[PDB]
């Protein structure tokens, strides 16, 4: 996913019989990667889920 | 002897085996090895527990 970014200006003073250009406001962004997947397992024998006496 | 017959079995009319057109079945029984003499499952005391270990 991506955030674009915003934000500048200037100020400056002008002369008679000119002709104004322009300023310049570029952006930039920022990217999030979306990370590979977590995970959390564990096996149980039946063997000592027989001989266990609690769950 | 008095025909002469139509064998269905023979491939052609120019053979020594009356059979071989004809198939082998499945007879209807299945053998097995058979099951040796269990004398000591019984004749010794059986319990039976639901949890540990001994």
């Amino acid at each position: 996913a991506q955030f674009p970014i915003v934000g500048l200006s200037s100020t400056s003073y002008h002369s008679p019989g000119t002709q104004l250009t322009g300023n310049a406001i570029k952006h930039a962004e920022a990217v999030i990667n979306i990370d590979d997947k977590l995970v959390s397992n564990v096996f149980i024998a039946d063997v000592d889920e027989a001989m266990n006496h609690y769950d | 002897a008095n025909f002469t017959p139509s064998r269905l079995g023979l491939v052609n009319n120019t053979g020594t085996g009356v059979k071989d057109l004809f198939l082998k079945t499945f007879a209807g029984e299945v053998l097995s090895a058979f099951r040796k003499a269990t004398i000591f499952e019984d004749l010794h005391t059986v319990r039976t527990i639901s949890s540990g270990k001994s």
